[PDB]
């Protein structure tokens, strides 16, 4: 299909290098000013003390996970985990870790922290809170269950990064179909509400309170098949 | 925010707020004819209204007066610093 | 030397008929600084440059000497024309200028904006 | 995880987690894995039994059983009498808390 | 007799520095400014000039001689400022930074940056990491001194002594001495008027 | 001389900015958008004419009418291409296909929209410099000029996004008929040649003749030939030396158009599979302009 | 780069580099000393100069 051969002035791959960095295609040659290159090319690098510094000091191996089953430490002796979050988890912790660095800091910093705090009221009610902080409020870290008691126990992500769990009965929890929310908080579900689980919300009726489940997040299949939950 | 200070140039009085009120001053629409006859101003749909204190009478004199309280205020800071000077000299002369 | 801000190197008061000659625009005449301009404005004349040139020359080349006194002169033009320096002090310390009015015309009426509480 | 200039020793490998029964607990803040004190109402409106259930009921009366048993070992190694009036206070008020759920 | 101008002047700065001297400033910039206030070096309006007299012109080898006819030319920029023309202010005036400063100084403050968040992101703090930052901010404070002293010893240094040769040349090395001396008049350095200066 | 004038000129502007900023931001057609943009430029214009500085207001004029006319240009290019179906609905992916109509329009639209570090924020900035205050709906006035002012981000960003780097919505045969494989060939283009040079040559010219007219206005030495008007309005103070009070004001409209960029970047309308790493990419941007800052002012 | 204007009015003043001339270094011992303070002196009373010139001089202009 292509005839670009049968002229001697056409345009060539060898013109088109140059957008490799614009145009995503496989490997072909390496430059002399690639990383790759220079690293395997200077002799400094292959020295033991450099090889040594990145062998220890950056992200280590054992926090890799190593299987596609996970068995967190038990939260009561007696206690089996259900659902557990793994990457939406650890970005709110950090989000919500700022408020430790970045209000007092910036109470101790900006040269006006009546106007920063003026900003941050209505860009925290709008596109901040229903983005954001609702969100984390009602995002589940992690679920499991007490027999003896025949409860739930939920951890949540607090103000600050702080990790709080709390019990609810096991007999308290309903379904609430996303109908029934989707109309209420249209804007929550509209901007923050993509990475929690829209079908498979719950909430507790004495307390009234909800619970996110992250997609990306891990279910135990005993769990849910542990008679206490069926 | 404050209000900030904005009008006509101290420098420019003599001007566009010159002339509004030279005009006004002079009347000078209303002068007898140059061949005699007895028509005069007022006496055309189109005729001069030197009595009149409407229209852009308002903005024109909040203007001056605006231009007369920023010179007031660059006087009373002028006393102020000499006021100052006077003070530090008496000062350091009684001791 | 020693003059006024408003004067200029030689002290020389320019005609009307000096000013249409060396035609000012009425931007400038109206302000005090025709004076200190007109030297500069004969001095970019004799020696024309290129508007790049003079935005990318902070000394304005050539045309410095007149141009220090021509930029002394603006600076107290705008200064007393925006009353900037009671307003600066007034910002500074509210307090010690009500304490010691610098102009109570201003500071009667000045408000600085409860986000600026520094 | 991630660090620089640090030893992870005392990191737990990911190894342990994916196997099964590795023995481990896990000591959070601000975790309350005992139901104590949430269905304890010192004032109710209505009967205790119509708004609570008998689990909720055995909760509370255990708690204040073991409150009062306390207060009592108080009262018994307590010698002021000044002192022993409040103790002796916190446990009628306990005692009757406890009658009432109990026969609740 | 009359009133002393440095007495008044340094009545009026105590008494009004707060106006044009004062800029709003955080917590931490307010904490710093007291104490560079508590380590600052204290506006003595009277110096006493009068046990320090002089030494000889001849003493010198005809170099420390133009070192100090360059320190007396820019004595006599500070005093007056219409003695010198706009080449030799600049000349005299240390030389402005440039891209390659800036862009040092910024890099270094990006990379300082990224440091502290990939420690605070994952808690990465110690006695190792903490010398590390307080290392690498000392040796960018270090190095970011380093242009203005090349600029000064490379392209300034030479002009300067030029333009002294050539001040000494119209003048003579001893008005420049004089100028030195702290003894000199502070009212007639402001009124000395420039032969070389067309003004 | 007029009071009419005084008090209908910048009511009428303002509000016409307003309107036409916040009716360009919510467009969806490329044309219709530019429409709404130029209107808010006109009510921009009557406002500034009001405040009375007539360089302020060639200025503007000169900005709006270059950039205006580029990317009117751009966005016929994309029409064309997308075969006279004129709204970005069904425009998707338009980068690859049209490379230089791509970086024209964002550089056009940056200097168009008045954003910071751009030719067009100057006008904006003089404009807010020369506003007065003693119109007795200063408040109504005030209010729609800041709205219309951070209106043009929106628009912005969304012709340019949805325009080029939005996915794909566009009928498949628009796609098809130019990947071909038997097209490639060094004459290969969805535009002219000659098209192309003319935006080029039009950005070139309009950018040197902005800055010979900031030269020859905003500079320290005014250059500029005079304009027969004895009206002298007082608003260069503000901008020759200007107070503590105005520099803190602006800065509330430059936070003001921060916070909309970060919205219109880092919010998430739709599910993808980055939706948690945009959650810690903005939190790593908080964090690393929060030290930044710390390190640029304190630490040096 | 040569207008900083907006990084000025929307995040401050920040750290200047350094920038300083070392004519100062040519004179050593109590001349330099008594030099220093003469210059630091006369820098502070030009400052107050400039700040009671611009206070005064509100009615050069008649
Ligand atoms: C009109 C009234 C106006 C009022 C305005 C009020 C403004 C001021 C608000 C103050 C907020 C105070 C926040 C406290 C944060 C800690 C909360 C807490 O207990 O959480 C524990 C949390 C969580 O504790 P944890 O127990 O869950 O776990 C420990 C930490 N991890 C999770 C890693 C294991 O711990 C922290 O976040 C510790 C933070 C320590 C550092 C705090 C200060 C940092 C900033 C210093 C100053 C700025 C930098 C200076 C640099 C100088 C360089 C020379
Ligand atoms: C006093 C009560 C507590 C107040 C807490 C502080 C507000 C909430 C947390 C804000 C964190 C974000 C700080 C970003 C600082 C960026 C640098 C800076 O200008 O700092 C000094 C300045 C203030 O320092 P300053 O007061 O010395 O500045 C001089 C005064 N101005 C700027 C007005 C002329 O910081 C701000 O202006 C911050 C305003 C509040 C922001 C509120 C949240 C909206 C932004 C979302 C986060 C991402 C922002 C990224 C910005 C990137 C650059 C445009
Ligand atoms: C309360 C404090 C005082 C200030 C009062 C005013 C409050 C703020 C009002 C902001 C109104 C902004 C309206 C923008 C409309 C854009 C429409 C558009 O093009 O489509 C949406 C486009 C997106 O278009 P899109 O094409 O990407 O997708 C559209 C998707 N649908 C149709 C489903 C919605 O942009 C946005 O989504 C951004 C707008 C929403 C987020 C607004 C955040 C406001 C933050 C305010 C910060 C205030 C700081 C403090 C100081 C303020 C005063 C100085
Ligand atoms: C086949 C021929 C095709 C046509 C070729 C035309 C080529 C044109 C190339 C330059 C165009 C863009 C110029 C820069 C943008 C405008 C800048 C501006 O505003 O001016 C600032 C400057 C003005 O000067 P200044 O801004 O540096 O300041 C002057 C300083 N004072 C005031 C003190 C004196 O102008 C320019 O730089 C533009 C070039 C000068 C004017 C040239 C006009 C005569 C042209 C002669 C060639 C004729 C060719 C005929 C071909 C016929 C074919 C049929
Ligand atoms: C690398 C890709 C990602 C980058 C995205 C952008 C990140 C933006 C983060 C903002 C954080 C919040 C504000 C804190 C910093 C404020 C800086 C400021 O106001 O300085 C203006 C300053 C003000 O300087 P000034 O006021 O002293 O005077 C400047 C004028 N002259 C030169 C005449 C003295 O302007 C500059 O000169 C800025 C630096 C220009 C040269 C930079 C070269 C490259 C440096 C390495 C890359 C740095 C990237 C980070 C962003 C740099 C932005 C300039
Ligand atoms: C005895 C031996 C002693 C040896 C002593 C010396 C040792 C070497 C010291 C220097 C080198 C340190 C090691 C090299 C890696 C450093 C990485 C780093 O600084 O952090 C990157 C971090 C990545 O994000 P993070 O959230 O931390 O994710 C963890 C992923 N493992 O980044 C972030 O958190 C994101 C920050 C950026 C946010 C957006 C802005 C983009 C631009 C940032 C540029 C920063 C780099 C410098 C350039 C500045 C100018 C652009
Ligand atoms: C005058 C206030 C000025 C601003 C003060 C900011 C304080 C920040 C620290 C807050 C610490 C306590 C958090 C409590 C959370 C909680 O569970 O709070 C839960 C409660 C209850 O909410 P409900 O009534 O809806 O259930 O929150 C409230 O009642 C409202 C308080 C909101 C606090 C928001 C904190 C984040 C601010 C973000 C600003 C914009 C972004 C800035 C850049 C990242």
């Amino acid at each position: 299909g292509d005839i670009r051969h049968k002229f001697s002035n056409e345009i060539t791959d060898d013109d088109y290098d140059y957008q490799r960095a614009m145009h995503v295609k496989p490997p072909k040659e390496e430059s002399l000013f690639q990383l790759t290159n220079i690293l395997s090319s200077v002799p400094v690098f292959k020295t033991r003390f450099f090889l040594d510094f990145i062998a220890r000091n950056l992200d280590t191996n054992s926090a890799v996970s190593t299987s596609d089953f996970v068995a967190p430490p038990r939260v009561h002796e007696n206690s089996f985990f259900v659902y557990h979050s793994r990457e939406l988890g650890n970005v709110i912790r950090k989000y919500r870790s700022l408020e430790s660095i970045v209000l007092p800091g910036a109470l101790l910093t900006f040269t006006y922290p009546l106007f920063a705090a003026f900003v941050a009221i209505p860009s925290y009610y709008f596109m901040f809170n229903a983005k954001i902080y609702e969100m984390s409020r009602r995002f589940v870290v992690r679920m499991d269950v007490l027999p003896h008691l025949e409860m739930i126990s939920v951890q949540r992500i607090g103000a600050f990064g702080i990790l709080y769990t709390k019990l609810h009965r096991i007999q308290d929890l309903e379904y609430v179909p996303f109908d029934q929310v989707k109309e209420q908080e249209n804007y929550l579900w509209a901007i923050g509400g993509h990475g929690v689980d829209n079908q498979l919300i719950f909430k507790d009726r004495s307390t009234g309170e909800f619970f996110y489940f992250e997609r990306q997040g891990v279910w135990d299949a005993k769990g849910l098949n542990h008679p206490l939950l069926n | 925010t404050t209000p900030r200070q904005l009008g006509i140039d101290t420098n420019d009085l003599k001007g566009f707020l010159g002339e509004y009120y030279g005009q006004y001053k002079k009347r000078s629409g209303i002068r007898s004819n140059f061949l005699g006859l007895d028509v005069t101003g007022e006496n055309s749909i189109i005729q001069p209204n030197y009595d009149r204190k409407n229209g852009i009478r308002d903005v024109i004199d909040s203007l001056n007066a605006d231009a007369g309280k920023r010179k007031l205020i660059n006087l009373e800071a002028k006393n102020f610093i000499e006021r100052v000077e006077k003070e530090c000299e008496q000062r350091i002369l009684k001791k | 030397g020693h003059g006024a801000w408003n004067e200029n190197q030689q002290h020389y008061k320019y005609s009307k008929e000096e000013i249409e000659a060396y035609q000012v625009p009425m931007r400038i005449k109206a302000g005090p600084c025709v004076d200190t301009y007109i030297p500069l404005k004969k001095c970019f004349q004799e020696n024309p440059t290129s508007f790049a040139a003079k935005m990318l020359d902070g000394r304005k080349g050539k045309c410095a000497k007149e141009f220090k006194y021509y930029n002394t002169c603006l600076n107290h033009w705008q200064t007393y024309e925006n009353n900037s320096h009671v307003t600066n002090a007034y910002w500074a310390d509210t307090s010690k200028a009500n304490a010691d009015g610098i102009s109570n015309t201003y500071g009667g009426s000045f408000r600085k904006g409860l986000a600026w509480l520094n | 995880m991630s660090g620089l200039l640090r030893n992870f020793e005392k990191l737990v490998c990911q190894s342990q987690l994916s196997k099964a029964g590795h023995k481990l607990l896990l000591r959070s803040p601000n975790s309350t894995l005992h139901p104590t004190a949430f269905y304890y109402k010192r004032n109710s409106s209505q009967r205790l039994a119509n708004e609570m259930d008998v689990f909720q009921l055995g909760l509370a009366a255990a708690a204040l059983t073991r409150q009062a048993n306390n207060y009592a070992q108080l009262l018994d190694q307590v010698d002021k009498e000044a002192v022993r009036e409040e103790v002796q206070e916190r446990i009628t008020q306990n005692h009757s808390d406890l009658n009432v759920y109990f026969g609740e | 007799s009359n009133v002393d101008q440095h007495e008044l002047k340094a009545e009026m700065i105590k008494e009004l520095s707060h106006y044009y001297d004062h800029h709003d400033l955080s917590l931490f910039g307010k904490v710093q400014h007291f104490v560079e206030h508590l380590l600052e070096e204290k506006h003595h309006a009277k110096i006493n000039t009068s046990n320090f007299d002089q030494k000889k012109l001849e003493n010198f080898s005809e170099s420390k001689q133009i070192s100090r006819t360059v320190f007396a030319l820019k004595k006599i920029k500070t005093f007056n400022h219409d003695f010198f023309t706009s080449e030799e202010e600049m000349i005299l005036e240390p030389l402005p930074l440039g891209i390659l400063t800036y862009g040092l100084k910024y890099a270094f403050a990006g990379v300082d940056a990224a440091l502290l968040t990939y420690f605070w992101r994952n808690w990465n703090f110690n006695v190792r990491t903490i010398g590390l930052l307080g290392g690498l901010v000392g040796i960018q404070m270090a190095t970011l001194h380093i242009p203005n002293l090349v600029n000064e010893v490379v392209i300034q240094t030479p002009r300067r002594r030029a333009l002294a040769k050539k001040y000494i040349s119209a003048y003579g090395p001893q008005f420049f001495h004089d100028i030195v001396n702290p003894k000199y008049d502070i009212e007639h350095l402001r009124h000395l008027q420039n032969k070389l200066n067309p003004y | 001389l007029s009071k009419y004038a005084y008090f209908i000129l910048p009511l009428i502007g303002s509000v016409t900015a307003f309107y036409g900023g916040l009716v360009s931001a919510f467009q969806s057609d490329t044309k219709k958008t530019l429409a709404y943009s130029t209107i808010s430029h006109c009510g921009f214009l009557m406002v500034s004419y009001s405040t009375g500085v007539l360089e302020f207001v060639i200025l503007y004029l000169y900005v709006h009418g270059f950039f205006k006319a580029a990317t009117f240009l751009c966005v016929g290019n994309v029409n064309r291409f997308n075969r006279n179906i004129q709204d970005f609905k069904r425009m998707g992916g338009f980068y690859k296909y049209l490379p230089f109509e791509c970086l024209a329009s964002f550089v056009c639209m940056i200097n168009l929209s008045g954003l910071p570090l751009t030719l067009g924020f100057y006008i904006k900035h003089l404009l807010f410099i020369g506003l007065v205050e003693s119109y007795t709906l200063y408040p109504l006035i005030f209010s729609s000029l800041i709205l219309g002012a951070i209106a043009g981000v929106f628009y912005s960003y969304r012709l340019f996004y949805s325009i080029f780097f939005d996915t794909k919505k566009g009928k498949k045969a628009i796609y098809l008929q130019a990947s071909r494989i038997i097209l490639n060939s060094k004459f290969y283009s969805n535009t002219s040649l000659a098209s192309n040079l003319s935006i080029t040559f039009l950005v070139l010219i309009s950018y040197t003749v902005i800055l010979y007219l900031y030269c020859t206005t905003l500079n320290n030495y005014y250059s500029l030939s005079d304009l027969k008007s004895i009206y002298i309005n007082n608003a260069y103070s503000y901008f020759y030396k200007p107070d503590y009070n105005f520099l803190n004001a602006v800065s509330i409209l430059n936070w003001f158009v921060i916070i909309l960029l970060i919205s219109v970047i880092y919010l998430n309308w739709r599910w993808s599979y980055y939706y948690t790493k945009s959650i810690d990419s903005l939190s790593k941007f908080i964090l690393f302009s929060f030290f930044f800052f710390i390190f640029s002012k304190y630490i040096l | 780069y040569l207008e900083p204007s907006y990084f000025h009015e929307t995040f401050g003043h920040m750290s200047q580099p350094p920038k300083y001339d070392l004519i100062d270094s040519n004179i050593n011992g109590v001349e330099k000393k008594l030099n220093k303070q003469i210059l630091h002196r006369e820098h502070n009373e030009h400052k107050l100069d400039g700040f009671v010139s611009m206070f005064k001089g509100s009615d050069v202009a008649k």
